[PDB]
This record gives structure tokens, sequence and C-alpha cells, in this order.
């Protein structure tokens, strides 16, 4: 089916998975998990692969599966 | 902690204001 689940690791190894499509824009993922961390978006940079994760990647861009890992580090 | 799954919504005439 076509809903992924990505698992978002924060500094403190806190875990926040995310049901997306292929197709999603990640800015919308970015904005969750900061707003749940309660903290500005701009304040956090999320990396897949260590790489930046752009506002209009999407996870078929990034060549995402199914329970890969996004890091989120302090920008 | 408890696992944490949040599902991503997709990306008028009603309309008063």
């Amino acid at each position: 089916g076509e809903y992924i689940k990505l698992k978002v690791i924060g500094q403190d190894s806190s875990e926040i998975h995310f049901k997306v499509k292929m197709t999603t824009h990640l800015k919308k993922l970015k904005e969750s998990y900061a707003q749940r961390q309660g903290v500005p978006m701009n304040s956090l940079r999320f990396l897949f692969e260590g790489q930046r994760i752009a506002d209009n990647h999407t996870p078929k861009e990034l060549g995402m599966e199914e329970e890969d890992v996004i890091e989120v580090y302090q920008e | 902690a408890e696992e944490r799954v949040v599902v991503i919504s997709s990306s008028n005439s009603s309309s008063r204001y």
C-alpha cells in the first residue's frame, strides 16, 4: 500500500513516526515534528543519511522506503 | 515512551469571511 512510515529521531534519541506518501513534500513532516516538539521549524535541520531534507523534497526524490530514519539536529 | 505515529495529510464557496 502507499503510505510509508518514517522514523524521526531526536537529539535525545526520542522517536516520532510519520506516515507519508511517496509524493508528500517533507515540509509537512518538518512542521508537524517541530509543532510537537514545541520549537520553531527553522531551529531544526532534518537529515536523511546525513543529507539535508529540503521543504520540497519527497520520499521518492530521496529514495526513501518503509521504516527509513530521519535524524533531527539543531540548525 | 509509547509508540507515536502521525499521519501527514494531503496537500471556499462555503466561506463567509
